[PDB]
């Protein structure tokens, strides 16, 4: 009769006036991360990449793929251009090197030197030895071992941003299919985004001609107390128990890493005052990391017969009723929505900036998306879109998932090898 | 936008023919009339402003002074670069020489290592060498009097030029003064089949020194004038852009050194990059050096705090150590070493050290200050070991990094107020890194020159913007010394010379032999004398004598306060 749960789950309710507020606070702190002066002060660092569209003969899709496994080591060069028919085209080049016994059997340093030797070769042959190409390292500190071996060598030099995230590998893997794709986003265990920004608005780069992919690193949003007012009790507790207190606050409101725990602490708030398991805090329910995120995905995939939900509670030593199990539906529901609504605020802040940096009133853009929390969570993928389009009028957004059978920095190498076939 | 200027050029300053006869490299800067009493924050701003004038593109509609961005200079730079690439294509019998005295000479050294490194990186035979007056010892020490010989420069050139077929000789003299350079230029023009002389300085040719050279029949102005004539036939080139006076009068090591650095690096990089329009490219590079100015001086607040730290140590009879990694260590050494002659510091006061390709540390004390200068591409393990041992608590570091890299956690704890300089990425094929290196060297130089300059000013060792306590160690400085007397006394040229010579030879008598003696005699006798300037000046202002002035100064905290009081 109380309906007190609705009062508690109101804590997670965010109105549009609140979401726009985030979007603005978001745009501000990613402007600061682009401005040379306020870069070191900014939570959102907005690091750039080697991914760029420029007159000097660089297009988004240009890529250098290293793959290693067994004695064999492969190198691929992806290059985007314009075809004979002036068509958007792609051309690939491959080369396979054999690793000597002594190098493979030897150290890690003995190895990445042979590697940096076989890269100079490949690049000196295709005349691409100093044209800084995005880098990805597939397999069958590693990011640094490779840089070191090169610095020791004297042929050429790569910066630390050559290596691409999974967020940008996403964007590219999608761009090959949907050239209008200029945003890339991950929402899984973690959360991060990248997008194409006007080189003139990027101060941390030498050049104002063209546009560049910028890794936002927006997970650290809130580290400067930009969110102090949106944070709840439950939100602060996780941070104090986490390995990185006072960091990645934004990514924590949405992380698939701490999404499950965020339900648990809500349940422990209900048992303390309310009729949820009649005050019985289970032996497992009081344990940290018990309530895995894979649960909230299951409870919300419940076909309304409660069976899928019972199967989870019957695992936590909990024997529920027809009443309390449906609150757990509402608990997860109240988090999932906030996780989506929060993510939609950030992505809107990006899109709206791309429209302000463009002389178009209507912007038909495309987004390359990936992530467990996105692709598998039942309701998340949608309630997300909804919030976004409410925050970005005059923008025909088109979302596209990165295809399966492919993970990272290799979706990219496969998604391209399947387009020389054209 | 005729020139895509990054940082705003400073507001045009006071400069014209009515301002002063005296060439601009020697003129007092209108922005520093109150330098003597400025606080740390105001000093960084002023010297940063002065440093920026080098980038300032022409002002008035009528060129009073061909500035750096003027069409004339860029064209000349292009023309010279045209000649260099012809040599680079023919390494066999080819050689590229850079020459100068003092700091101009030290930049040449720096240029030769770096550009030889570039060729080596391409698997090419290194073609650069440097010639510094007094030889390699002059790179690290004050041996300025050695430049007063034209024959020495020619002699040093013949040895290195031996067996070559085509040799470019870039003679650098900010003030257009050094006989050492003049002799080389003159010699080259008698044989244009082999030699191509290039003159670098920052006054109009008409303001070049025209006093007699002890071992040469042509004056500096005369050799340069012949080159100007010869430039019309493309057999020689004169590159003399306007950059303006130093924040500290005659301190050619500062703006002049930075300007020396930028002019040569820009045109030479362009030549290597070219091998046909490179006008486009020369500007791209110049705009790179321009950005290094904003990046460095955005840290003005931290520089001022540092200025106070160094100044505090020195006032307290402390010592200053500059520990630099790789080529930044050389830059550190060059800074400290220049303080000896520029000012009156001891060689122990400020010293640079090079880590890379135990005696000091064990003897370091708590009143000493140590500054560490490195990049994040350096051996941070070696840095950390040395850093941890020093604790000696009065420490700070200057670190250059590329966007994306972050300083290790342990170094953050050791340096909670580190001077962090962030650099945007360069997409220059191959030379990206070389340009990256040069701007880092220039940045370090600006900080250190600003710090050391600022550090001495706070102790009252200057007056307005002049080296009042200067020691007359060569002929250029002698004329400079003389000009200072005319400026502050307002008395005739004749009255000031007599007083100066009397002070040099003091306690010796006046005579006809001294008045007619060659300048070379005066330099040998004067080079080791002290407080020569303040004695001569006090004698002039109070109608007094040299002995009365000497008693007064000893009773005073400095030569400066005594003169300010008299003025
Ligand atoms: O380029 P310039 O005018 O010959 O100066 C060379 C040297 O002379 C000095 O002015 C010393 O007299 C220094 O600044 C410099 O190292
Ligand atoms: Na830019």
């Amino acid at each position: 009769k109380k309906e007190k749960v609705e009062q508690i789950l109101a804590e997670f309710q965010l109105q549009e006036e609140d979401l726009k507020k985030v979007m603005r606070r978001m745009q501000k702190e990613m402007d600061r991360g682009l401005r040379l002066e306020t870069h070191e002060e900014a939570s959102v660092k907005m690091l750039p990449t080697y991914v760029r569209s420029t007159p000097e003969g660089s297009e988004v899709g240009d890529f250098l793929s290293l793959d290693l496994g067994g004695t064999n080591f492969r190198v691929m060069l992806v290059k985007v251009g314009e075809g004979e028919e002036g068509q958007w085209s792609v051309k690939t080049k491959h080369q396979m090197y054999s690793i000597p016994e002594d190098a493979m059997t030897g150290t890690a340093e003995m190895l990445f030197d042979y590697i940096s030797e076989c890269i100079s070769d490949f690049l000196d042959k295709h005349q691409m030895k100093h044209k800084k190409l995005p880098l990805g390292f597939t397999f069958s500190n590693v990011v640094g071992l490779l840089r070191d071996a090169i610095k020791r060598r004297g042929d050429f030099e790569m910066d630390v941003v050559a290596m691409v995230n999974d967020t940008v590998a996403t964007m590219i893997s999608c761009y090959y299919e949907d050239h209008q794709c200029e945003v890339g986003m991950i929402v899984g265990t973690g959360c991060n985004a990248c997008y194409m920004e006007e080189m003139q608005n990027v101060e941390l780069v030498e050049g104002d001609e063209g546009r560049m992919c910028v890794n936002t690193e927006w997970g650290a949003f809130g580290d400067s107390g930009e969110l102090d007012e949106f944070l709840l009790e439950y939100d602060r507790l996780v941070d104090e128990s986490s390995a990185n207190p006072g960091q990645q606050l934004y990514e924590k409101l949405i992380g698939g890493k701490y999404m499950g725990e965020l339900v648990r602490l809500v349940l422990l708030r209900l048992v303390d005052e309310n009729l949820l398991f009649h005050g019985e805090a289970s032996e497992q329910l009081r344990t940290r990391g018990a309530f895995e995120t894979r649960f909230v995905s299951q409870v919300e995939s419940d076909t309304g017969d409660r069976k899928q939900i019972y199967n989870i509670l019957s695992t936590l030593g909990l024997r529920p009723s027809t009443t309390d199990c449906d609150i757990v539906r509402r608990a997860c529901e109240s988090v999932s929505t906030r996780a989506a609504h929060m993510c939609s605020a950030g992505l809107a802040g990006v899109i709206n900036r791309m429209r302000e940096s463009r002389s178009e009133d209507v912007m038909r853009i495309t987004v390359g998306v990936d992530g467990s929390v996105y692709k598998l969570h039942p309701s998340f993928k949608e309630r997300f879109h909804a919030s976004v389009r409410r925050l970005t009028p005059s923008c025909e957004i088109t979302f596209i998932e990165s295809e399966e059978g492919s993970g990272r920095g290799a979706a990219l190498v496969s998604a391209v090898a399947c387009k020389k076939a054209c | 936008y005729q020139h895509v200027i990054e940082t705003p050029e400073p507001g045009e300053w006071e400069l014209s023919g009515y301002e002063a006869a005296v060439p601009i490299t020697e003129k007092s800067n209108p922005l520093t009339r109150n330098l003597d009493k400025a606080d740390a924050e105001k000093i960084v701003k002023l010297l940063g402003q002065c440093d920026a004038e080098i980038f300032q593109e022409e002002g008035q509609i009528v060129p009073t002074y061909q500035r750096l961005y003027s069409e004339s200079v860029l064209t000349t730079m292009l023309q010279v670069a045209g000649k260099v690439q012809e040599v680079l294509k023919e390494p066999d019998g080819g050689l590229v020489v850079l020459s100068g005295g003092g700091t101009s000479g030290r930049m040449a050294f720096l240029m030769s290592v770096s550009f030889n490194q570039l060729m080596k990186g391409l698997g090419q035979k290194p073609l650069y060498t440097y010639l510094i007056a007094g030889g390699d010892r002059s790179v690290v020490a004050s041996r300025e009097q050695t430049e007063d010989s034209a024959l020495h420069g020619i002699e040093e050139l013949k040895k290195v030029a031996a067996g070559k077929k085509r040799v470019v000789v870039i003679g650098i003299s900010v003030g257009l003064s050094a006989p050492f350079v003049a002799g080389q230029m003159d010699y080259c023009m008698d044989n244009t089949a082999v030699f191509l002389p290039v003159l670098v300085g920052f006054n109009p040719v008409s303001m070049a020194r025209n006093d007699p050279i002890e071992d040469w029949r042509s004056t500096f102005r005369q050799v340069a004038e012949r080159m100007q004539k010869m430039q019309e036939k493309q057999e020689a080139f004169v590159l003399n852009p306007a950059i303006g006076p130093e924040g500290l009068s005659g301190s050619s090591r500062m703006k002049g050194g930075g300007a020396t650095k930028i002019l040569l690096e820009t045109l030479l990089l362009a030549a290597h990059k070219t091998v046909v329009s490179s006008q486009r490219c020369l500007l791209e590079i110049l705009r790179t050096f321009e950005r290094a100015h904003q990046v460095t001086y955005s840290q003005s607040s931290k520089i001022a705090t540092l200025m106070k730290q160094v100044g505090i140590s020195l006032e307290k009879k402390g010592r200053v150590h500059l520990v630099g990694w790789q080529t930044l260590g050389i830059i550190a050494i060059m800074d400290g070493v220049e303080c000896i002659h520029t000012f009156g510091a001891d060689f122990q006061d400020i010293r640079g050290f090079l880590i890379g390709d135990t005696s000091i540390l064990p003897s370091l004390t708590e009143t000493d200050t140590v500054v560490f200068i490195f990049t994040l591409d350096d051996n941070l393990t070696e840095v950390q070991a040395l850093a941890e041992r020093v604790r000696c608590q009065n420490i700070q570091a200057l670190v250059h990094s590329t966007v994306g890299q972050s300083l290790p956690a342990p170094l953050k704890k050791l340096f909670p107020s580190l001077i962090s300089i962030t650099w945007p990425l360069l997409f220059f094929d191959y030379e990206g890194t070389y340009v990256q290196k040069f701007q880092r060297e220039l940045s370090t130089k600006w900080v250190l020159n600003t710090v050391s300059t600022g550090a001495h000013v706070l102790l009252g060792k200057i007056l307005q913007n002049h080296m009042l306590d200067l020691r007359i160690a060569n002929s250029k400085l002698f004329w400079r010394a003389l000009a200072m007397l005319q400026r502050f006394s307002g008395q005739s040229k004749a009255r000031c010379i007599e007083s100066l010579l009397q002070a040099i030879h003091f306690p010796q008598p006046l005579s006809d032999d001294v008045r007619a003696a060659p300048i070379s005699c005066h330099v040998q006798v004067a080079h080791e004398k002290e407080k020569v300037i303040p004695t001569a000046l006090l004698s002039l202002l109070l109608r007094c004598s040299i002995s009365e002035a000497k008693a007064r100064l000893s009773a005073a905290s400095s030569v400066c306060e005594v003169v300010r009081s008299a003025l």
